[PDB]
């Protein structure tokens, strides 16, 4: 008389089958991307610019001198 | 060719470094003016530099 289902206490687990998480898709990607890319080059032109001055001013010196 | 004597030669000498001559250097040139661009035409508007030694 020792045997075993219990009367009650039960679930059940499900068969089913969800991980669908959205996800900053559809036009906000491709617009991150395209607003650092910007950033970059912005980044760009105050630097690339500014090393092109001192870089006459490191030909200076040696204009100045060689006579 | 004939050259100029040992004398001529062994002035005094700008016995510097690099880097403190290239120290000051920028405002040497702009305001000497009267020795030096004259020297560069008596190098480049007459070449020979045996002639040119003054």
């Amino acid at each position: 008389k020792q045997d075993m289902p219990p009367v009650g206490g039960y679930g059940p687990i499900d068969y089913k089958r969800n991980l669908p998480r959205r996800g900053l898709s559809g036009y906000s990607m491709f617009a991150v991307g395209i607003g650092a890319l910007l950033f970059g080059y912005w980044s760009m032109m105050k630097w690339n610019r500014e090393r092109r001055r001192l870089q006459i001013e490191d030909f200076e010196a040696r204009i100045a001198l060689m006579p | 060719v004939e050259l100029p004597s040992l004398e001529d030669l062994k002035v005094q000498e700008v016995k510097v470094s690099s880097s403190v001559l290239k120290a000051a250097a920028h405002h040497y040139g702009a305001q000497c003016d009267k020795p030096n661009k004259e020297f560069m035409l008596c190098r480049w508007e007459e070449k020979d530099p045996r002639r040119c030694l003054e």
